[PDB]
């Protein structure tokens, strides 16, 4: 599986990978202060 | 405030995807001021415009990106900005002087502008290996040597209303006081656009039967009697319209030099030009 | 007294030329290539050869089925007659289904062929950019022409599939008409209360009057700059010339800073396909996240209050 | 023609007719287990 | 007739049918499921 | 291109800046906890 | 500081006024003597907005200059009650026209023809269109748009709806079509030049050929590197300039709901089938 | 039937078909959807 | 202080004075007309 | 994990994690802001 | 203090002084007008 | 840790830093006079 | 870059303007609290 | 300036922790004047 960084740039992945978890890192934090259970900062009770 | 969207007491869906767009709004317009200095940066700074009264380099925000490579049809490499066209905005002598020591004062030129390449006048540092088309024929070419053209898009409209489709071989080149230059003795084209790109012209009116000189269709007002009328400069100074290194070929280094003389006439052709209104 | 620019006065005619040669797996292109005069004033005067690949010809094949359903609905709507069509031609349209039937499949009269209609369209843009993106790889270009196109698809696809969808009613999208069609852009805003307050229509707003004024801008550069050969901008981006030079200055000059003659098409590109992509998701917004957009802008302090001119309207079922 | 010599395009031919038929056999299985789990051809009276 | 590939494209008109079929098809399969005598996932009374 | 010793040295001031701005944030945290705990129990907050 | 190439073009000469006094840069700016009219013009009128904004709301969205009531008719109203929009109205004039007589005289030291001057003055003659020519033919200052981000967005509104559906104006839907024409024209022309200068990672960088052959290829028809600039100039100046002839028909020369405009259409006697 | 790979190219085929194929099933299964007796997610009874 | 002019071109500080103080006297004075105890035309009592 | 340096430009990163830092603090500041448990200016009951 | 000239440009840094204390200046006076207890012009009770 | 001047410009960090340093100073103020609490000028009581 | 006269005669011209600019300005402050004091109390001003 | 030695980027940074530093505690010297003012960190019930 080493074979491939000969296909593509580490660094181009990396970056690739690391804004894909930033985005969507924000969407299921914003996501679950959407839904009324898992808002931690409403303090909502269940 | 409840409802679907909601994410706090105060923030909702639509507010946060709005300032999702500003980040990527702020990071596009970094990313598009950075594509807008590969071309002329970094800024020097001359040594009047500073304290320490040494030139420096000047990078601005966004500082200018790494340099691009460009893959040529013939087999080149160019990296964007160029070296060479660098090297010589930065190596050259300007035949001017500012009007006033502090920096952003005018420069005015000392000897002929129009010839020595100051302001309207000046070139740019352009190969002098005239173009090729894709398919491996010389670009920019006169109707002599490229037989295929015929002047006029329509026979019918040339024939029969000539007006509104002008054949401008053989008209008379008159300059901006009315001095009649010149003759038209051929059409350049553009073998890339298909467009008349100059008029050649000899100088009878002004030097010889047998000198030719390039004139750009875009300098040039063909009008509907007959005649040529270049606004850009005086006939008499058509005689110092660079000469083409071959009577066939033109460069990009060339075109740069024939635009940017007649350019030069825009301030410079006649006194009074260079002047206000009031 | 100088040269505008406008209209070419001269012109040279050479044969018509047949295109750069495609690799040995495409359609070969059509025959039919001709001169027109008028069309050499303004820029070239070739008009065709065109290309029809498979992409090319089954995009035409679901265009021409959506043309023909919305066609023929709009003249059954004023009983076959040609004189009314034609009077009626702008208030004529194929109309969507009824908000009972939802996301389901409706009858034929009663919102079917709207959605069939709606589906074969769909499909001939997606195969057109299939075609547009084909044609830039088989020229060996790239696809910024198709992506630009898809940004635009994807406006296309927010209004009339995407949001309605949301939204849980095939109701809710626009109808195949001219003056109907412009009934739903206003009836859009009545109903979810002023999309002016919408901030990605504003910015969709921003994008568009900014494609203008860059275009203006950039239109009216490359002709004033056509004494220098400006209009060769492949030329001026890989071999910078006077005319890239005074462009950039001209602009300097004026407001401080400048593009380069490729970076102000990256510009122009980027405004574009910004004004559809605000614009896609403004409309996603709305209805499933947003209900009135003036309550969401006073709720966020945009909204300006006006001093009183007149006595306010009271509602007598308040 | 395409840069396909015989034994090239039968050798494709072979694999595509095969790689047809698996995902048409996954298919038919598909249906068959749609079919047991809401038929879709209804009667006279309808469903 | 075996003469119809001497004018027209072979290669060319297997496309056009294949493409050409695939609209028509989808076409008349969407009217029936317009309709109520022929939806069958509809199952209405016929 | 970027030679061992220089990654050695952009990464010694690399961790030392890591570690006081995650000092400085876990603190606060721990004070932002002290003042309003954020995280909810059953009946709320 | 300055651009590489910069040096050889900073020249003397080219101004329409003020001559050898204003002709200078600062920074990257050239001054001329429209320049510092267009910046006195821009602070005056920022700082009296700004004034204004004090004197109701500082909230950016929510800053209103407001003209003043129909009541005053053409008269020059008193400050705070639509007086500050008319001095900002004129100073905002001011500036945009010594801003297009500033890039006359860019354009004459340039060496360029005056292209950009008169395609921002058709945007001037959109701005005195809503502001000065409307207002004056309905008789009133007051018929102009307010000063403010969003309470000018209320007054489009509220015209647009003064005639019951501003959609089936004729000339708002050809001033519609041009625009959505030319943002059309831009991202195809946009991205044809990014095509060719950034083809597919490899490949060389392409010639005008392809860009002829490409849109042949997907449309029949190439307009050239030459005729797309005229037709984005031509777009974008009748986008401009219907919009001003849009506006300019709503209330002086058309006081009816817009789609009542059209019947003359449905009453033409070749298709009235009845 | 072999001789198709000899006119066609055998990649663009297949995206040909990825893409029909892509396309159908989508259609077919948010049509499902859409109904009130195949909506397995919706869970709608007989 | 008088040093200040071996930086500073002394035309181009007499134009950024003067069209500070041109902007800067016409703020006031129009600042003064809003408010209608200095509205000295406007005429207001005190 | 100095090797990341080799990978990625230590100049641009550090520009890049204070602008994106900047980013999140802001945001994270105003989420608390637009909540009423925990905006410390307005001082709602906890 | 001196040495801050030999960092930042002594000539640009006193026009960036100048103009930015002048937006300064001018923000600072038009807060205190829209205020009620700070406006000398209108007068309003302390 | 002093190496940050030689890898940056240190006019150029300045500048950044400043430029931070007046926009977050203006956005705090500012905030603290939209709140009624730390509206100073407003006057406000607790 | 400049000398250390010179940039000694900089910071010279500055602190010239530095101590009237703010001398002037605390001035005016001093007489703008005996005016109207701006920080309000707890029941306001 | 931009290419500096090792010894002024040192002499560099000790004038701009210093600097900084007495940023620092101007600043805070105003907190403490600001939260004699007014308190900004409310308690459970509030302000
Ligand atoms: C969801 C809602 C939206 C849904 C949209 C659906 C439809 C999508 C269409 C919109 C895409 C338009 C742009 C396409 C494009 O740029 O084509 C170039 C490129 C041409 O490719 P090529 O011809 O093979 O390449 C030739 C050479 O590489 C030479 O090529 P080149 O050198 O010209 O290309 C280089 C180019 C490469 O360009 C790209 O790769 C395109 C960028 C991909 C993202 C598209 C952004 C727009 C999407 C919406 C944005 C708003 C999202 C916000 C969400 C909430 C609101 O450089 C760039 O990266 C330019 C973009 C810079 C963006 C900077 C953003 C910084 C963010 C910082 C955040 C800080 C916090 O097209 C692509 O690379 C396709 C990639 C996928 C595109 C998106 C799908
Ligand atoms: C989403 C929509 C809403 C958001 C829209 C966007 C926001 C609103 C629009 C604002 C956009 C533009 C804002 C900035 C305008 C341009 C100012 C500027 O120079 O920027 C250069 C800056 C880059 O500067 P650079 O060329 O890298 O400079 C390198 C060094 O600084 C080179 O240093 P240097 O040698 O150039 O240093 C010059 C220095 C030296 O100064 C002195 O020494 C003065 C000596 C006096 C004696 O200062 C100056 O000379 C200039 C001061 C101002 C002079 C004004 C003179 C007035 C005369 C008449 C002109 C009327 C205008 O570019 C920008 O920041 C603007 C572009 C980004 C926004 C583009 C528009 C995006 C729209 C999206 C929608
Ligand atoms: C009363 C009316 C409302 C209003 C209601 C709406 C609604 C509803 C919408 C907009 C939208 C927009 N509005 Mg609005 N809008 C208002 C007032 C304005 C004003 C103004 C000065 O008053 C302006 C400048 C705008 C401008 C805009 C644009 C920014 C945006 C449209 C972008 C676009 O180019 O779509 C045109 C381009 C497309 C739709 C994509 C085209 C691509 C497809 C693929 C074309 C296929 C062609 C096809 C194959 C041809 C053959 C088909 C057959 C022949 C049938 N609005 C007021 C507030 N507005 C749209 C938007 O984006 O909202 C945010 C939208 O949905
Ligand atoms: C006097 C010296 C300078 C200074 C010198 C340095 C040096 C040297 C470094 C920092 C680093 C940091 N400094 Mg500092 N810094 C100063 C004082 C501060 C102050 C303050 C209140 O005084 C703050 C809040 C900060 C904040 C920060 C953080 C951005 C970062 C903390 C460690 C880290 O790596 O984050 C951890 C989090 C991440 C690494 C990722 C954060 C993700 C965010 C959301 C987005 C980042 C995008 C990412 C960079 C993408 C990379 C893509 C590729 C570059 C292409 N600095 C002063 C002004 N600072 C370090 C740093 O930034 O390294 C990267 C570092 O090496
Ligand atoms: C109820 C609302 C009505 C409606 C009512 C109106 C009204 C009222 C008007 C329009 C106008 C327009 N409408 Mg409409 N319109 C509606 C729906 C639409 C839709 C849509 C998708 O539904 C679209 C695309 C449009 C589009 C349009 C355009 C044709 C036109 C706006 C462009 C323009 O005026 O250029 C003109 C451009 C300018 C005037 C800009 C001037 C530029 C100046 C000279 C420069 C300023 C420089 C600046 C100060 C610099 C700032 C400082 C620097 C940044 C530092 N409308 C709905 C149905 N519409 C306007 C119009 O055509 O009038 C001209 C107009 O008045
Ligand atoms: C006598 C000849 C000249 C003159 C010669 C000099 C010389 C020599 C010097 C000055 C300097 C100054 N002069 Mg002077 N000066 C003159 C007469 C005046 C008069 C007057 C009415 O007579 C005034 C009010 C001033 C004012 C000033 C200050 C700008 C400055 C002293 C403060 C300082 O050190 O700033 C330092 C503060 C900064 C550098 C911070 C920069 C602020 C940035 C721009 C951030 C502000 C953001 C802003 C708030 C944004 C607004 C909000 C928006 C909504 C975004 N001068 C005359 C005209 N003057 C000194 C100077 O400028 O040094 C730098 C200096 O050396
Ligand atoms: C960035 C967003 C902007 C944008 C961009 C954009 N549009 C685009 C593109 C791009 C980048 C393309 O590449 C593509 C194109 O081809 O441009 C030239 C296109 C396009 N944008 C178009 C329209 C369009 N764009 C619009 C808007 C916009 N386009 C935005 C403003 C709008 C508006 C405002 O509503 C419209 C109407 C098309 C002209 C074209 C996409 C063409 C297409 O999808 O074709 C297939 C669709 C059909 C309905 C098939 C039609 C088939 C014919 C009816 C056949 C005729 C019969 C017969 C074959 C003819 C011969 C007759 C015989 C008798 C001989
Ligand atoms: C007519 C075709 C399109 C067009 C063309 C066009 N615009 C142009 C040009 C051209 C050719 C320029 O050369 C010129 C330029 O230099 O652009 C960079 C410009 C320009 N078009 C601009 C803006 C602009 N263009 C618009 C529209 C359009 N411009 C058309 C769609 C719009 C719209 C639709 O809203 C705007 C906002 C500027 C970026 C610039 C001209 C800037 C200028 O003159 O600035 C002078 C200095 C100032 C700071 C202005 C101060 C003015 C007053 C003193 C204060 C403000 C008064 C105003 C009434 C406030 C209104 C606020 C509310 C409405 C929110
Ligand atoms: C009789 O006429 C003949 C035959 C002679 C020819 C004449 C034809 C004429 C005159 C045609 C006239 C056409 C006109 C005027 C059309 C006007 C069109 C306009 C203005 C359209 C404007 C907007 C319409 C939009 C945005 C529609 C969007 C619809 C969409 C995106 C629909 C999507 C539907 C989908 C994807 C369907 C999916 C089906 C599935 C399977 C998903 O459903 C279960
Ligand atoms: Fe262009
Ligand atoms: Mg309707």
């Amino acid at each position: 599986m080493w074979r491939l960084w000969k296909l593509y740039d580490p660094r181009r992945v990396l970056i690739g990978i690391f804004s894909w978890l930033a985005v969507l890192a924000l969407v299921i934090h914003f996501i679950l202060l959407s839904t009324d259970r898992f808002n931690w900062v409403g303090g909502a009770a269940v | 405030m409840e409802g679907t969207g909601a994410l706090t007491d105060y923030m909702n869906v639509a507010q946060m995807t709005l300032y999702a767009f500003w980040l990527f709004l702020a990071g596009l317009i970094v990313y598009l001021r950075m594509e807008d200095k590969r071309e002329g940066y970094p800024l020097q700074a001359e040594a009047n415009e500073n304290c320490n009264r040494t030139p420096e380099k000047k990078l601005g925000f966004p500082a200018p990106p790494s340099p691009k490579v460009f893959k040529l049809a013939d087999g080149r490499s160019i990296q964007v900005p160029r070296a060479e066209k660098t090297d010589y905005e930065l190596n050259t002598q300007l035949r001017a002087e500012p009007t006033a020591p502090w920096d952003g004062a005018p420069l005015e030129p000392t000897g002929n502008p129009m010839v020595d390449g100051l302001g309207p006048a000046a070139w740019a540092k352009r190969e002098d290996e005239p173009e090729v088309t894709h398919g491996g024929k010389q670009k920019i070419c006169p109707l002599r040597v490229a037989t295929e053209f015929e002047v006029g898009m329509s026979r019918d409209v040339a024939r029969f209303w000539p007006e509104i489709d002008p054949d401008p071989r053989g008209y008379q080149v008159l300059g901006c006081d009315g001095k009649v230059a010149g003759k038209i003795v051929d059409i350049w084209v553009d073998r890339g656009e298909l467009r008349p790109m100059y008029l050649e012209m000899d100088l009878s009116g002004v030097g010889s039967s047998g000198d030719r000189v390039l004139l750009p269709i875009n300098f040039a007002r063909v009008g509907y009697d007959s005649k040529v009328r270049v606004n850009a400069i005086t006939g008499q100074q058509f005689t110092d319209v660079p000469r083409l290194r071959e009577a066939d070929r033109i460069s990009p280094q060339e075109e740069d030099f024939i635009t940017g003389y007649f350019g030069g006439g825009v301030l410079y052709a006649v006194p009074g030009r260079t002047e206000p209104f009031l | 007294a100088e040269y505008q620019n406008i209209f070419t006065r001269v012109q040279v005619r050479g044969p018509t030329d047949p295109g750069v040669e495609l690799p040995a797996a495409d359609w070969p292109r059509t025959k039919g290539a001709t001169h027109s005069w008028l069309l050499g004033k303004i820029g070239d005067a070739q008009v065709g050869p065109i290309y029809l690949g498979t992409t090319g010809v089954m995009s035409i094949l679901f265009g021409i089925v959506s043309i023909v359903i919305i066609g023929m609905n709009m003249l059954a709507s004023v009983d076959w007659s040609p004189l009314e069509f034609i009077r009626q031609f702008f208030w004529v349209a194929l109309e969507p289904p009824p908000p009972e039937y939802g996301l389901s499949l409706p009858p034929l009269n009663d919102g079917g062929w709207w959605l069939i209609a709606g589906f074969t369209l769909t499909l001939s843009v997606l195969l057109w950019f299939a075609r547009t993106y084909n044609r830039a790889r088989a020229l060996g270009l790239g696809t910024h022409v198709a992506w630009a196109f898809a940004a635009a698809i994807f406006l296309f696809l927010a209004i009339g599939f995407i949001w309605p969808v949301l939204m849980g009613s095939w109701a809710k999208s626009v109808p195949f008409g001219i003056f109907p069609h412009l009934d739903w852009t206003t009836a859009f805003s009545l109903r979810y209360g002023n999309l002016y307050y919408n901030p990605f229509h504003m910015l969709s707003i921003v994008f568009l009057f900014g494609s203008a004024l860059l275009f203006a801008m950039h239109g009216a550069t490359i002709l004033a700059a056509g004494r220098y050969n400006a209009e060769r901008e492949i030329e001026q981006i890989t071999d910078r010339g006077t005319a890239a030079e005074r462009s950039a200055l001209f602009w300097r000059w004026t407001m401080g800073f400048n593009a380069t003659m490729e970076s102000i098409h990256r510009w122009g590109y980027w405004f574009a396909i910004l004004c559809v992509i605000t614009g896609g998701i403004g409309i996603l917004l709305t209805g499933t996240v947003v209900e009135n957009w003036y309550l969401w802008g006073v709720h966020h302090g945009i909204a300006p209050e006006y001093p009183e001119f007149f006595t306010p309207a009271v509602d007598p079922a308040a | 023609l395409t840069g396909l010599s015989d034994e090239e395009a039968k050798e494709f031919h072979s694999i595509f007719m095969q790689s047809f038929l698996i995902f048409t056999a996954v298919a038919v299985v598909a249906h068959f287990l749609a079919w047991a789990w809401r038929p879709w051809i209804p009667g006279a009276e309808g469903y | 007739m075996w003469r119809m590939w001497k004018i027209l494209d072979y290669r060319r008109t297997v496309v056009l049918a294949h493409v050409g079929m695939a609209v028509l098809a989808l076409l008349i399969h969407f009217i029936l499921l317009s309709t109520e005598n022929f939806n069958w996932l509809q199952g209405n009374p016929y | 291109n970027v030679s061992d010793e220089e990654a050695k040295e952009f990464h010694a001031m690399f961790s030392q800046a890591f570690t006081v701005y995650i000092g400085v944030a876990v603190v606060a945290h721990i004070l932002a906890w002290a003042w309003r705990p954020w995280i909810p129990g059953d009946e709320g907050f | 500081a300055m651009l590489d190439f910069e040096k050889k073009y900073r020249v003397r000469g080219g101004t329409l006024l003020g001559g050898d006094l204003f002709d200078f840069w600062i920074g990257p700016f050239y001054v001329g003597i429209f320049g510092v009219l267009t910046a006195i013009f821009a602070v005056l009128g920022t700082v009296l907005i700004i004034y204004g904004a004090s004197q109701d709301t500082f909230n950016l969205w929510q800053i209103s200059i407001a003209p003043p009531d129909l009541s005053y008719g053409l008269a020059l109203a008193p400050m705070m009650e639509g007086g500050l929009w008319q001095i900002i109205t004129v100073c905002a004039l001011g500036a945009f026209i010594t801003w297009a007589l500033r890039q006359a005289e860019i354009s004459k030291k340039l060496g360029m023809g005056y292209h950009v001057p008169v395609a921002f003055a058709v945007a001037i003659l959109a701005y005195a269109t809503l502001v000065v020519f409307r207002p004056l033919l309905m008789g009133a200052w007051g018929h102009g748009f307010p000063y403010g981000i969003l309470s000018h967005l209320d007054w489009v509104s509220n015209v647009g709806y003064q005639y019951l559906h501003f959609h089936y104006n004729p000339a708002h839907m050809l001033a519609v079509t041009f625009f959505f024409t030319t943002t059309l024209a831009l991202a195809l022309h946009g991205g044809l030049i990014l095509s060719v200068t950034n083809p597919k990672k490899g490949e060389p960088v392409k010639t005008a050929e392809h860009e002829n052959t490409f849109f042949r290829d997907v449309i029949g028809y190439s307009i050239g590197s030459l005729g797309i600039h005229r037709l984005g100039l031509f777009l974008a100046l009748n986008a401009g300039f219907w919009s001003a002839v849009c506006i300019i028909i709503s209330g002086p020369f058309w006081t009816r709901g817009w789609p009542e405009w059209w019947n003359w259409w449905l009453n033409v006697p070749i298709w009235s089938w009845g």
